[PDB]
């Protein structure tokens, strides 16, 4: 399923992730391909920050959803 | 502070596509709270 990160500048990061992946899942697969160490990601979907061992189905995140990427 | 009238609405529009629900003036006064660090006045409206 393909979903979009956007960066605080409006930089789009396309990931290729399923439902079942957690957030921590995601954050390692933004580390894998962005080089930004999981612990200071902060992921955003419609004004929320998600949290680290929940998955992206406790969330409706779908195909072509659009999450949000803030460093701390 | 930096006026509200200076600040570029680019940085405002990066904060609100982030901070959804969260208005204009809030965006605003955080920035020039954070001498318009825009990833700091996030940060700071997240937490």
């Amino acid at each position: 399923m393909q979903i979009f990160v956007k960066t605080l500048t409006g930089k789009t990061i396309t990931l290729e992730v399923e439902p079942s992946d957690t957030i921590e899942n995601v954050k390692a697969k933004i580390q894998d391909k962005e080089g930004i160490p999981p612990d200071q990601q902060r992921l955003i979907f419609a004004g929320k920050q998600l949290e680290d061992g929940r998955t992206l189905s406790d969330y409706n995140i779908q195909k072509e959803s659009t999450l949000h990427l803030v460093l701390r | 502070s930096i006026p509200a009238s200076v600040i570029p609405e680019e940085l405002i529009s990066q904060a609100q596509v982030v901070l959804q629900g969260k208005s204009r003036s809030v965006i605003i006064r955080e920035l020039q709270r954070t001498n318009l660090d825009v990833n700091l006045a996030v940060n700071n409206l997240l937490s």
